[PDB]
Formats: structure tokens, C-alpha cells, sequence
């Protein structure tokens, strides 16, 4: 009753952490392939 | 299908309350264990000749077995052992997929029909014949506080008063008893029986004749007289319970009237048959009690009944007596699975909180966790039904598994919401649209799965028994998951979501949701303008595409291969061995020095030692020994260092540093059937009769020339034991004959005084035991004594050993074993870093081809699978893309376009070879199963997306480069989603330390990677594979 | 007893002269003896190492030495069949008439297994023919027994 | 498979009441068909061996690999295992006042193995440095060591 | 104490009787070993005598018709009957002498059990009864069950054969039925696709 | 020529302790008498494969033949399926008083 | 498969075999076999063709 | 063969081709059993089965 309420945390804590990393690495491959043209 | 259950949704609510309670009843009869029936099934015939060494037993033992072995089904090999001890063993392996039951019985019926060959101390102790790739599921322990009781009163009472309640236990299949219950020991005296002028020989005669059984008939039985009103049993001598009914036998009378009787002549106790074995537990004597689980049983259960009989009977036990658990691998499979458990719960979690992060709708979170849960109790159920347990493999297949199941429900529910936003209709008719949609390609990515993962289930040995769980389980998941898809979720989206109409939903909100809209929409806005500027010249992404391809195929050969990483199951274990002619008194003072090591240098992590002597792996012998090092909870001891690698480096590292000895600790492996990763075992056999003196001749040349290859080979080394010195007697029959002595009676002296001799039984309370004359130890130690023991001829006098018994020094095998009825020696062998098993396994055959003639050789252990079912993995998997390809064509109704998708394979995988790559992993098992677990969420990924490109261009002529833009930018969404759901729910298994941290971290680092790898790069390729093959056909 | 008399017994037992001569030149015992009283000169003979015998007998290893029961390095080498193992240990003083704790000489040995080029040797070193063991048989019986009528004629 | 065993279960009941000479020469049960699958034949062809020692070859190197293989279920051998053959002389032992049964008890006891024990077995006293097997009487090799038998 | 406690239940019990055997006297003949080592006699020799001479003794087979048949030894009727035609049983000694065994033989009686039951490894007793006319089985168990409750400490009860099986016939129904009744009321719902007309 | 006392000590409880341990086993019974005569009978669950059941029964039993008296073995020691009751019972009859 | 397994075996001690040894295959029903049923194939192809 | 063994004296000598299936004997043949069930002997089984 304890640990679910900490993987909660964890998830609420990393879901817009590793949502934003993902997003970041998907910009750069962006703009890398935008300056490869 | 959907549009059947979108208007009967009742119909899918009632199928998926007959799958939970399915599933429900299942998790409740399944059972519970830590591996499956992985190792091919043995039967080990054991056998003892006491008094015997090695030569005396593998001639009148060994090989008239080995010869009557003969019309027995499914046979891969067999092995046999003779130790000085007097005990064989021989190991019989059959094809995997064989009855462990009907195998046992042709060999123990084989073995009935060859006994009348063996000698009779043989048949009168006992051939037995057990099933050996077993594993003990508990170590009982019994001690006593004070030195009272000694290890056989101990013994005595384990097989007394508790073997037989742990064996009325539920789950319990078979109990091991270590110590030998009582038996009346006679030791005699060589001056005491020469002073009345007696023999051993005397004291076995009287022994035999007065305790044996006698039938006396009846009274008034049948035929009886007319007239006969009572009958009655009669009940004549029987056999004798204590100890001074053995001391008032009569062995002689004398001419001066005397009476000659044991109790002057044979000192009688009550010890053991063997004290060969000598168990201590932390200093103190002990006894033990092996359990091996039953078939179909539930381990955890099992083991609690255990210990709650054992806690019931504690009670009534003498004072200071108590109980132990030195190993217990229970705990570790109970956290090893709660773990995957609540990892299974948190990627259920973490999907309801993804949804609501995108979709803010929280009536469309609520399906896929209705939907997982299902698929997930199905699973159990379609395993309870094909005979499957509850498993470290199967629940690593179902925490694999939760990834697809979670793409299947996410996909339908974001397109359903998706329609609804985009053409502002109701959730039934977008449902309906958004399976029109979706229905044949969730039906191709169910057919591509299976092709992808039932290839496994087709391989050959122990890897192929592994690998079969995997795969029925993520195979039974994924078909679950599509039926669910067409069934249920569409239902459920029609009846619990809610209408919105004509806005993305990201202007009209604010707060963390609305920004998060926005930026969504920015960074697909952004995603769509670079594919865009990709799609106008494409050879500029092939080429980093075959570079991709180059770098993925460099990292694969580069990486070790590997069988299953060791774990810290909360033991270990130490072998102790020393040279050639040592005693028990050594062995005792190394095993009790690293004891005190372990219990002072390692108090903060180690619990208890149970050091059992005489009992190696390598040898059974005298000059052996282990330690069963057992910790304490992977609780009280955090750390690396105060692991059980780091445990094993340092106690090397004290023990190597050691006199006059061999001392190692090891890590207990994955399975207890030693499957090395990269090591072999070779066995070097004679095929011409040459003997044991020019076949170790061979192995010493064979080891010396592979010294020369240290680039392939390393460790090489025999796994036996090698020649010690050996007291041999000559007789001579000139000079026994002349004094009228009877060699018969000259060996049975020798062997009863020296070796032992069983006489027969006697009952003490209750139970029956064993009667076992011999010598006393300071009779029977030294040569010096030889000549104190005398004979008796036929005139009469007394003659001594010495009168016509020479003497000498030799040398002679200890252990001698055979492979396949021919003689042969065992050896071992790793590959060297860098290199494979082939490429060794290859070289020695090349240098066993050189050896002296008659000398041949064979492949035993993972080289005889290796080399006969090691070379079919390529054959599966080109069926598998076969297959695939076909299915996509069916699909896509095309023979090129499924290239597009077939080209994302790479992708996904140099994701995986990258972390473990980083991370330090090896290409085991786990990891194999999750290249292909990431290979079809980008397989899934990529066909719905040019699905979408392919259904724009026909039914609405949109073009090339708008389709695809259009396909991409609706299913990023999906994509992110689902990736960011399984990143999430597999990230604990990267960061982990305690149980089961090995798989955890093998399981989720080549899929977290891959994923990552697969969701930043098949997004950008797979537009450019579609329009570049659109555009050359 | 230092460790490395012991590590000397065995790199003779296993057959290394490399290390053997490693071990001496650090100033190894050679008298030493096993728990039964073998020598590494009984451990060169038995198995048959003729680089080891003279490798140690150069140093000083006592061609005479004798096991707990009487055996010598001559006793195996004969025995066992090793004639340049028998010859270099008579070059260098070995006693071809050594007697056992059971009356048993080279003699016997080499006659109990048939062993003519040996027997050759041990008799024209001066080996005693009518050597009695404890039973009163000698080498002339031991080949009328086993049947070698070559030997008795060896022996006459 | 099954009635095999049901066949050897109900005859390990009958096998006490036979005689020993019956016995020692090894009961079989077999599984199998009444026809020849196969022959599989051996020769010289240097003329060297004759037949007792091609089938002593087949016998000791041949018959027991392949009589494990699966499938057989029974092996004929068309020939014969070798085996110390000893040709008595009624002449020769009435001259000597022997009889056939003074060979065989002979023959019984001078080739025999026999279990002589350890040397520092256990339960061992305190302070033991050495242990051994002990050798007293091998089975013999040869007709040399049984032509010596007293 | 159960038998009676079951004597006095005529109406529902009935026939009640154990499946075994009560204790029975045994005889004894203890052999002095001494006596017979000194009048040359010996032990194996006695035994042989008292079996052949009580019990039988097969000695070998012989061929009856052709048939297999067996050849017992054994003693007339009327010299096999009381312990006091023993003593009319004599022996060879190493001389020769007629040895009687009444000079190395003693006597005496016992109680014994002819027959032990056991019942998953533990000692039993086993019970046998019908139910009383009218009356059904499920009453005579449970009747039976209340008196196996009063007896002492440490003495279980158990059911075995037809009172094994009826015992899960008892406890399997509630789980059948329930479970039959839902497979009906969902069968309902999903083909008139209603949770009312099955409550109905 | 053994007392119900002996053979329930040193047959009967040496084979019923090898028999727990069985795949479906509901439960068993054994009998000693006088004679010596010894009847184990182990009930298993309904629909086990009754061959099977002897098999196991005969794999766990080799495990206490090392145990048993030679008097035991030498008379033979069975393992068959049972059936407590008869099908048919034959009788045979001399009509002319020319038989006993 | 059974005469595939007893070939495999023997060809395990051919090298072993003192010199002057040779074996022979005298009877043997199994080659029957395997042509009668490639005579078959080869009679399903040519049915084929026509 | 049967033919140039008939005109051997002292023997019976008969080649033949084994069936299809060995198990199985000459088509219309038959294998006859007598049984004797009343303690006769060998001798008077042999004078009835002549």
C-alpha cells in the first residue's frame, strides 16, 4: 500500500521528463535531416 | 466483426467476464516454480560395494551393467562413475520430450533382470535407480545446541520422526536423507580373538545363525483333526532389538566349561553404516533432509507446508535440538515474481496516466485497462490449459508481452478519438470508421507476430525448452490482444467515451494540458516539415541506412555470446579439495578455517556454513568437500560489494593464498544443470582396449598441445581425479595351502576387518536396521598393522597375515569413469575471450585427431546439443521473414511494398546492441527475446502507417508525398504513446538491484533501447522506404 | 617440511623437467619423501622420466633410497620395464642386490613380468640369482612358474 | 512400452523359482519384431583373423554401441563372445586325483576380485596423515595366470 | 466404545461391524541356543524340523500330467494339533543322538493382532454399516461423524470408498450450480443483449 | 512365519513412506496378517492413466527393495492393478459323487 | 532412421578397426524403400509434365 | 534354386522372397495348432498330429 504509491510517484515524476528526452531527440534528428536537405 | 459488437456490446463484456474467470481459476491451479523442465531427463543407477576401490567395482559392477543396458527407447548417452568408496553411479540421458517414468522403469527393469551377475554384497545392499536433473527445492537442517547428540543420533531421529511426515507433505515428490539412520556396529579386536583363538569369520557365522527369522507353523491348522476348537500362530525366534541380546551370543565354549561371548571380544555400539560423509553447520553436527518438489506443484505453498510441520513437531523434540534452512531457494522465486508483478501493475499505471496525458479524456484511460488485464488473465488461462506453470520464463514473456497488448489498445482508441475530433462525429459511427480502417491491419500484424515468435518454439534441446515459453506466451498474449481489439475495445469505445467535434483540443484549454497540446502540436508541425524536406532526395538516408546496417552487424559479431546470467539466489557455494592421500582430519581443518573466515569476514552479509565432507562434485571421495555459504536477506546487505560476485572475488582471493590445498567458491548457476555459456565438455575415449595408463597418457598430451592455443582455448583441464597410492597384498597359495589356510576365509578376514562387512538386519524400535562387524580404528590404520591380524587353518593353529601376505606400494585411479560402455576420460574447456564455442570446439577435434591410435573422442553436456541442434536458427528465421513477407503482400495486396516495412528490422535492433553493448550485457536468452519483442512493435508501427499512406492514395487519390506526410503526422501520436507506456513500465528493470536483477536488467535494456531507437528512427525511414519503393514500381 | 620438496614431487610425478630444475636451482630437497615414503626418484622411475633421474641424481639424490615397505627406484624400474631407467641408476651406485621387508629383489620383479633385457642387466652388475625371497622361491622358480622358459634358461 | 513392463513385473516373480544356472546367463525380454531388419557383416581381407576373432571384435566393440541405439529392440550376433575356454583331461586328473569340481572351486577362488577395504579408513583416529585403497586379488588377464593356478 | 455408541441408534444405524479381526492368543516357542550347542544340535537344523513339522516346508516340484506342481513335507494331523504333542519332535545331534525338544524348548501364550490396518500411513481401524431402512446414508455419516467426535484425544476419523466420493458429491454441488446458473444468466444477456431478461 | 507386529515394521511402513510423493494420489490402505501376507492399495484421482499409476508406483517402490528381508524378495513382491470385487464367480461340480 | 542411426555408429568405429577389418552390408531391406518411393516422386512428376 | 537343391540328399533346403509384409505368410495359408489338454504326453500328440 506503500510501494505502488512510489512507483506512482516515480511515474507522475519520468512521464514529462522522458515524454520532453523523446521530444528533444526527435527536434535534433529534425533539424539534423532538415540541414542534410 | 467490430461493427457486430459495436451494436451487441453485452456480447463483448460477457466474453471478456468468461476470459477473466477463466484466467481467475487458472492463477489458482496453476502451479509455481522457478524453472521449467529445462534439462533432458536423466535416471542415475546407483550402486556400493563395500570395502571396494575403483578397478574392483567398474569390473564386477560397472560393466555388467553397462552390458545388459541394452533396448532402451530414446537413449542419447550414458555415463558411469566408480569410486574408491566403493559407490557408482551411472548416468543415462535421453532425448528431451522422453517419459522420465517409462525411461526410469526399462532401466530399472534391465537392471532386475542383470542383478543375478552382481555379487551378493551388492544385491544385499541395494541398486537404485532415481531420476537425477532434479534439483533439491530444500535443504532441512537439524542440529543440537549441545554436544549431546552427534550426527548420527541425529540422523536417526531425522529418519525416524520426520522424513516420514515431510514426505505425507503436500507437494513434496522426493526426500533425501544426508547421514545414515542407525546400526548396530561391531568392532572387534585382533589380539582378543586370537587369545580364544577365534576369527572374524566365527563372529559372522553366530551372528547370522542367531538372529534370524523362523516359520513354526500352527496349531490345530489345516487339515486338522474332527474335533479341533482352537488354532493358533506360532511364533518361534526372531530377530533381536538391543544391544546386549548381540552381547550374550555364544560364539565358543572351551574345554575348561568357559562361555566365549561377543561383549568380551567385539566392542557393540549403535553408530552409523558410513561416517565417509561428515556434516557440520557453522561447528556444529548436523543432519539434513533434501526435498525435491513434485510434479505440477506449487513451490511457495510447499514450502510453507514445510515449515509448518516442521513447526508443529519442533515441540516434542529433544532438549536443544533445533531446526535450520541453510538452503532455501524459495525467497528468491517469490521476490522474483512479486517483481514482475508489480511491474505488470505499473505498466498498467503508467498507460492510464499516458492516455490521460494526451487524450484528457479519462472515460478513454479506463478502456485499456480493462482491455490489458483481460488479455493478460486469458494468457494465464491458455497456459493452464496446454499444461505451462507460473514461471521466471513465462512471466518475462508476459512483461514482453504487455508492450504489444498496450500498442493493440492505445491504437484504437487514439484513432477512435482522433475521427471524433477531426470529422466531429459520435463514438459509434468513428468507431465504426476507425475499424474499417485498422481491422486487416491488426490481422496482418497478429499473423507477422506469430510468424516472428513460433520459429523459437522449434529449436532443439534445452535452449529450444526454453525458448518454447517465451514464445507460447507472448504468441497467446498477442492472439488474445487482436481478438480483444476486434471484440471488446471497440464496444467499449462506443459506449463509455464521450463526443467532441471539429478542435484539437489544444486552444481551448488551459493549464499544464493545454500547453502540452500546443507543444505537441508544435513538434508535429515540426516533424512533418522535416519529413517533407527528407522526402524530396532519399539516397542521402539510404546510405545512412546501409551504414546503420554496417554498424548493427559489427556490434552483433562483437558481442559475447552467452546461455543465462547468474543471480544472487541468497547462496553459494565452496569446494574444497586437496592432494592425493589425504584424510578427514585435513579436509575438517580447511573447511572449519574458511567457515571461520566467512563467519568473521563476512558476519555484515552471511548467515549460516553447512560444510558437508567427503561430498564433491569432481570427486565423492575422503579428500573433499564443500560449503553451503547461505546469506542473509537482500535487504540487510545493499551494495555491490556486498553481493555475491564480490563475496566470491574476496573469498578467492583469501583462499588462494592457502597451504597445501584447493580451495574455490563459486556462484550457484542459473539452472542447476551446469549450461555454461562458452565452455564445453570433452570426452577422450579408448577404442582399442589400451588401458588407463596410455589414455591419461593422451589427456596429459591433448592438455599440453591445448596450452599451445591460449587464443581459443583457456582453463583446460580434466574433471576427474587423478592417480594415488594404493597398498597392495600378495598372496601367495604355496604357503597358504601348506598351513592348511582357506583363501576364502583369508579374504573375508581382510575385507570384514578393513573394509566392512553387512551381515544382516536386526529391529530396534520399530524400524528395521543393519548389523555391520569391522575392526577398530587403531587396527586398521597403518601397514604395521597388517601382521596383528590372524587366520585359522584347518589343523588348528593360528597363522599370522605376515606368514604368506607380501607387501607393496602402488599407484592406482581413484575415480575411473566410462562414456557409452568404453573407457574415458572427462575434460573442460572455455573459449577464449573474443573467440566462440565452434571455432574450440572445432580445434580440439582437429587436435584429437592427432592423438595415438584407439584413442577417439565425443561431444557430452550443451556440446552435444551445440553440435547436433546448434546450427537451425537461420533456417526458422528465414521462414519467418518468408512468411512475413507473404502476409504483408496478402496485406498490402503487393509484392514490393512490403519491403517498407521489412526494412525497420535494423532500427530497432542496433538500439538494442547499443545498451547492451554499454551496459556490459551479453547476447543471452532474455535478450534474444526482446530484439524480437522491439522488432515487431516497429514491424506494427511501421504497417499502420503505410496502411494509412496506402488507403489515402487509392480511395482518395491524395498523391504520394500527402498521403505519407498525412499517415505520419496522424500516427505519431500512437507511436510516442505507446513507446513512452513500455519505456516506463521497463525502466525498473534497468535500474535494479537485488533478486532477479540479472534478467531484470537483460529483459529491459535491449528493449528500452530499442524502443528509444525504433520510435526516433522508423518514424523518418519508413516514409522514405514507401515513397522510394513507390516510386521505382 | 617447505613447500617446495613437495612441488618437487609432483613436477616429477607429472613429468616437468623445466620446473624441476627451476625448484633445484633454488635449492630443493630431494631426500624428501610422500606419506609413503617415495622420493621423486621413485616417482621419475615408476612413471618412466629418464631426463628427471638424471636431472636429480646429479644433485645428490639417493639412488638408495627406500619406501616405508623396502622399495627403491631399482625395485620399480625394474618392475615396470624402464631399462635405461634400470642402467643410469646402477651407473651412479645403486644397490642391484637391495633386499625388501619381504625378501624380494630386482630379480624377482623383472621375472615376475618378464623382463629379459633387465634380467640381462641386474645379473652381469652382480644381482645374486639364487636370491631366496621370505618363501623360499627365487627367480629360477618365478619363470618355471609363470612359464618363461627363455628366463630359466637365462638362469640356468 | 507397456507390456513390457506388465510382461517383466509378472516375471520377477518366476525368476527366484529358476535355477541360477539359468539365471547368471541373463534373462532377456525383449521388444521387437520376428524378422531380420538388417545384417551387417564383418571379414578380413588380409586373411589374418578367423572367425572366433572377427566376432570376439564384433561382440566386444559392436554389439553393445549398437544394441543401444533406438529402434533395435534385439541384436543377434552370428558368432560368439570370446571367454577363457579351459579343455579338461579325465587322464591328466585321475593321475593327479582331481575331479572337475576341484577346477572350478580353484578357478573361484584364484580369480577373484575381492573388497580388502581402506588403508585409513574412516571412522579414522585422531591424527591420521595417510589413506589407500588396498589391492589383495585381481581377476586374471591371460592364460599365463591361469595355466599358474595351484 | 464407537460400536456401542452406535448399538444404541437401531433407527438410523444398522449391520454396523469392523472389517477385521480381533486380537487372538499366539503361541510361543522360545529355543535355547545353549542347550542345543551342547548336545551337538543345531539351531538350523531345529528350525528346519519345527516348520517342516507345523507350517510345511516346499522342498521342490515334480511333473503331475505333464504339469508343474509342487512337493510339501509335512507332519500327520494328530502330531501338529496341542502344545503338548510337541516334545514328540526329535533331532540328529552331531553323534546321532534323538534329541527332543523338550530339553532346549520352552513355551508359553500371547495375545497378537492376526490382521493390522493401515490408512495413509497411519494405524486404522476400519468400520463397515448400513443405513437403517427409511433412513439414507448421508444421515448414517453424519451420525457417525458426531459420535467419532466424543471419543478420545489423538483418534481421527476418515471415509473411504463410497463415503469418499459421496462426501464430494455433498461439497461439488453448491459450486455446480452456481456456476451453471451464471454461464445461463451471462448465455442470456449475450444473445438478447440485455443484463434484464436474464434477471428476469 | 511372521507376526502382524514384525511385518507392519519391516515391510509395511518401509514401502508406505516411498509411496507419498505420487502425481495423483487420493489415498491408500495396507494390511498386514500373520501369514506374512502384506496388501498396500493406493487409490488415485478419477481419469489417471492406471498405467501410469502402476509405473510410478513401480519406480518408487525400487527404492525400498534395498530394505526388504531377501526372504521378501525371493518370494516376489507384486505391483498389479486391483479391483476389490469380483465380476464372475465359476463353480465346478462332480454330478456322480466320483469327486471330492 | 533406426538403419540411418546404426550407419552413423559404425562409422564411429570404421576408424578404429585394426587392419585387415572390412564391413559388408549382406541383407538389407531399407534401400527398397527409399527407391520405391523416389520411382513414385518421379512418377508424380512426369504426371505433372504430361 | 528349389529346383537344383531338390536333387540334394540328406536335407531340406528351400529358398524364398520374403512378402511384403514378414509379419504376414502365404496368401491362403494357414497356421494350425494341436493342443493337448488332458495329460497325454508328446508321444500320443505326436501319433494324432501323424
Amino acid at each position: 500500500m506503500l510501494e505502488l504509491l512510489k512507483s506512482l510517484v516515480f511515474a507522475v515524476i519520468m512521464v514529462p521528463v522522458v515524454m520532453a528526452i523523446i521530444l528533444g531527440l526527435i527536434y535534433g534528428l529534425g533539424e539534423v535531416f532538415n540541414i542534410f536537405s | 466483426m467490430p461493427n457486430f459488437f459495436i451494436d451487441r456490446p453485452i456480447f463483448a463484456w460477457v466474453i471478456a467476464i468468461i476470459i477473466m474467470l477463466a484466467g481467475g481459476l487458472a492463477i489458482l491451479k496453476l502451479p509455481v516454480a522457478q524453472y521449467p523442465t529445462i534439462a533432458p531427463p536423466a535416471v542415475t543407477i546407483s550402486a556400493s560395494y563395500p570395502g571396494a576401490d575403483a578397478k574392483t567395482v567398474q569390473d564386477t559392477v560397472t560393466q555388467v551393467i553397462e552390458q545388459n543396458m541394452n533396448g532402451i527407447d530414446n537413449l542419447m548417452y550414458m555415463s558411469s562413475n566408480s569410486d574408491s568408496t566403493g559407490t557408482v553411479q551411472i548416468t543415462l540421458t535421453f532425448e528431451s520430450g522422453t517419459d522420465a517414468d517409462i525411461a526410469q522403469v526399462q532401466v530399472q527393469n534391465k537392471l532386475q533382470l542383470a542383478m543375478p551377475l552382481l555379487p551378493q554384497e551388492v544385491q544385499q545392499q541395494g541398486v537404485s535407480v532415481e531420476k537425477s536433473s532434479s534439483s533439491f527445492l530444500m535443504v532441512v537442517g537439524v542440529i543440537n545446541t549441545d554436544g549431546t547428540m552427534t550426527q548420527e543420533d541425529i540422523s536417526d531421529y531425522v529418519a525416524a520422526n520426520m522424513k516420514d511426515a515431510i514426505s505425507r507433505t503436500s507437494g513434496v515428490g522426493d526426500v533425501q536423507l544426508f547421514g545414515s539412520q542407525y546400526a548396530m556396529r561391531i568392532w572387534m579386536n585382533p589380539n582378543e580373538l586370537n587369545k580364544f583363538q577365534l576369527t572374524p569369520v566365527d563372529v559372522i557365522t553366530a551372528i547370522k545363525a542367531q538372529n534370524a527369522q523362523v516359520a513354526a507353523g500352527q496349531l490345530g491348522g489345516t487339515p486338522p483333526v474332527k474335533g479341533q476348537q482352537l488354532n493358533a500362530s506360532i511364533i518361534a525366534q526372531t530377530r533381536l532389538t538391543s544391544t546386549e541380546e548381540f552381547g550374550k551370543i555364544l560364539l565358543k565354549v572351551n574345554q575348561d566349561g568357559s562361555r566365549v561371548l561377543l561383549r568380551d571380544v567385539a566392542k557393540i555400539e549403535l553408530g552409523g553404516e558410513n561416517y565417509d560423509i561428515i556434516a557440520e553447520f557453522n561447528g556444529q553436527p548436523a543432519s539434513g533432509l533434501g526435498i525435491k518438489l513434485a510434479t505440477g506443484a506449487n513451490a511457495l505453498d510447499t514450502a510453507a507446508a514445510i515449515r509448518a510441520e516442521l513447526a508443529k513437531m519442533e515441540p516434542f523434540f529433544p532438549s536443544g535440538l533445533k531446526i535450520v534452512y541453510p538452503y532455501d531457494t524459495t525467497p528468491f522465486v517469490k521476490i522474483s515474481i512479486h517483481e514482475v508483478v508489480k511491474t505488470l501493475v505499473e505498466a498498467i499505471i503508467l498507460v492510464f496516466l499516458v492516455m490521460y496525458l494526451f487524450l484528457q479524456n479519462f472515460r478513454a484511460t479506463l478502456i485499456p485497462t480493462i482491455a490489458v488485464p483481460v488479455v493478460l488473465l486469458g494468457t494465464f488461462a491458455v497456459l493452464a490449459a496446454f499444461g505451462f506453470s507460473i514461471n521466471t520464463l513465462t512471466m518475462f514473456g508476459m512483461v514482453l508481452a504487455i508492450g504489444l497488448l498496450v500498442d493493440d489498445a492505445i491504437v484504437v482508441v487514439e484513432n477512435v478519438e482522433r475521427v471524433m475530433a477531426e470529422e466531429g462525429l459520435p463514438p459509434k459511427e468513428a468507431t465504426r470508421k476507425s475499424m474499417g480502417q485498422i481491422q486487416g491491419a491488426l490481422v496482418g500484424i497478429a499473423m507477422v507476430l506469430s510468424a516472428v515468435f513460433v520459429p523459437m518454439a522449434f529449436f532443439g534441446g534445452s535452449t529450444g525448452a526454453i525458448y518454447r515459453q517465451f514464445s507460447i506466451t507472448i504468441v497467446s498474449a498477442m492472439a488474445l490482444s487482436v481478438l480483444v481489439a476486434l471484440i471488446l475495445t471497440p464496444a467499449l469505445c462506443a459506449t463509455m467515451l464521450k463526443p467532441i467535434a471539429k478542435g484539437d483540443h489544444g486552444e481551448g484549454k488551459k493549464g499544464f494540458f493545454g500547453w502540452f497540446n500546443r507543444m505537441f502540436e508544435k513538434s508535429t508541425h515540426h516533424y512533418t516539415d522535416s519529413v517533407g524536406g527528407i522526402l524530396r532526395s532519399t539516397g542521402r538516408y539510404l546510405v545512412l541506412y546501409l551504414i546503420i546496417v554496417v554498424g548493427m552487424a559489427y556490434l552483433f559479431v562483437r558481442l559475447p555470446s552467452s546461455f543465462l546470467p547468474d543471480e544472487d539466489q541468497g547462496v553459494f557455494m565452496t569446494m574444497v579439495q586437496l592432494p592425493a592421500g589425504a584424510t578427514q582430519e585435513r579436509t575438517q581443518k580447511v573447511l572449519n578455517e574458511v567457515t571461520h573466515y566467512y563467519l568473521t569476514k563476512e558476519k555484515n552479509n552471511v548467515e549460516s556454513v553447512f560444510a558437508v565432507n567427503g561430498f564433491g562434485f569432481a570427486g565423492r571421495g575422503q579428500n573433499t568437500g564443500i560449503a553451503f555459504v547461505s546469506l542473509k536477506d537482500w535487504a540487510d546487505r545493499p551494495g555491490e560489494e556486498n553481493k555475491v560476485e564480490a563475496i566470491t572475488m574476496r573469498a578467492t582471493r583469501a583462499f588462494s593464498q592457502i597451504k597445501d590445498a584447493m580451495v574455490f567458491a563459486f556462484n550457484l548457476p542459473a539452472i542447476v544443470e551446469l549450461g555454461t555459456a562458452t565452455g564445453f565438455d570433452f570426452e577422450l575415449i579408448d577404442q582399442a582396449g589400451l588401458g588407463h595408463e596410455k589414455l591419461t597418457q593422451a589427456r596429459n598430451q591433448l592438455l599440453a598441445e591445448a596450452a599451445k592455443h591460449p587464443d581459443m582455448l583457456t582453463s583446460v583441464r580434466p574433471n576427474g581425479l587423478e592417480d594415488t597410492p594404493q597398498f597392495k597384498i600378495d598372496i601367495d597359495q604355496e604357503k597358504a595351502q601348506a598351513l592348511g589356510v582357506s583363501i576364502n576365509d583369508i579374504n573375508t578376514t581382510l575385507g570384514a576387518a578393513w573394509g566392512g562387512s553387512y551381515v544382516n538386519d536386526f529391529i530396534d524400535r520399530g524400524r528395521v536396521k543393519k548389523v555391520y562387524v569391522m575392526s577398530e580404528a587403531k587396527y586398521r590404520m597403518l601397514p604395521d598393522d597388517i601382521g596383528d591380524w590372524y587366520v585359522r587353518a584347518a589343523d588348528g593353529q593360528m597363522v599370522p597375515f605376515s606368514a604368506f601376505s607380501s607387501s607393496r606400494w602402488e599407484y592406482g585411479s581413484p575415480r575411473l569413469e566410462r562414456y557409452n560402455g568404453l573407457p574415458s576420460m572427462e575434460i573442460l574447456g572455455q573459449a577464449a575471450p573474443g573467440k566462440s564455442t565452434g571455432e574450440a570446439m572445432e580445434l580440439m577435434e582437429q587436435l584429437a585427431s592427432k592423438l595415438p591410435t584407439g584413442v577417439g573422442y565425443d561431444w557430452t553436456g550443451m556440446s552435444y546439443q551445440e553440435r547436433l541442434s546448434g546450427n537451425q536458427a537461420p533456417s526458422l528465421y528465414a521462414i519467418s521473414l518468408i512468411v512475413v513477407f507473404l502476409c504483408l503482400a496478402a496485406l498490402y495486396e503487393s509484392w514490393s511494398i512490403p519491403f517498407s516495412v521489412m526494412l525497420v528490422v535494423p532500427l530497432g535492433v542496433i538500439g538494442a546492441l547499443l545498451a547492451a553493448t554499454f551496459r556490459g550485457l551479453t547476447n543471452d536468452v532474455y535478450f534474444q527475446v526482446g530484439l524480437l519483442t522491439t522488432i515487431g512493435l516497429s514491424a506494427k508501427n511501421a504497417i499502420l502507417i503505410v496502411e494509412f499512406a496506402k488507403d489515402l492514395m487509392d480511395k482518395e487519390g491524395k498523391g504520394l508525398i500527402e498521403a505519407t506526410l498525412d499517415a505520419v503526422r496522424m500516427r505519431l501520436r500512437p507511436i510516442l504513446m505507446t513507446s513512452l507506456a513500455f519505456i516506463l513500465g521497463v525502466m525498473p528493470l534497468v535500474i535494479s538491484t537485488g533478486a532477479g536483477s540479472g534478467a531484470q536488467n537483460a529483459v529491459g535494456t535491449g528493449v528500452m533501447g530499442g524502443m528509444v531507437t525504433a520510435t526516433v528512427l522508423a518514424i523518418f525511414f519508413v516514409p522514405v522506404f514507401f515513397v522510394v519503393v513507390r516510386r521505382r514500381f | 617440511g617447505s613447500d617446495l620438496g613437495k612441488k618437487l614431487l609432483e613436477a616429477a610425478r607429472a613429468g616437468r623437467d623445466d620446473e624441476v630444475r627451476i625448484l633445484m636451482a633454488n635449492g630443493a630437497d630431494v631426500n624428501a619423501a610422500d606419506v609413503v615414503g617415495w622420493t621423486p626418484l621413485h616417482l621419475a622411475a615408476y612413471w618412466g622420466h629418464l631426463e628427471i633421474v638424471e636431472v636429480l641424481l646429479k644433485n645428490g639424490a639417493d639412488v638408495n633410497a627406500y619406501d616405508t615397505l623396502g622399495s627403491t627406484p631399482l625395485h620399480l624400474a625394474a618392475h615396470f620395464g624402464h631399462l635405461e631407467i634400470v642402467e643410469v641408476l646402477l651407473k651412479n651406485g645403486a644397490d642391484v642386490n637391495a633386499k625388501d621387508d619381504n625378501g624380494i629383489t630386482p630379480l624377482h620383479l623383472a621375472a615376475n613380468r618378464g623382463h629379459l633385457e633387465i634380467v640381462e642387466v641386474l645379473l652381469k652388475y652382480g644381482a645374486d640369482v639364487n636370491a631366496q625371497d621370505k618363501f623360499g622361491k627365487t627367480a629360477f622358480d618365478i619363470s618355471i612358474n609363470n612359464g618363461n622358459e627363455d628366463l630359466a634358461e637365462i638362469l640356468q
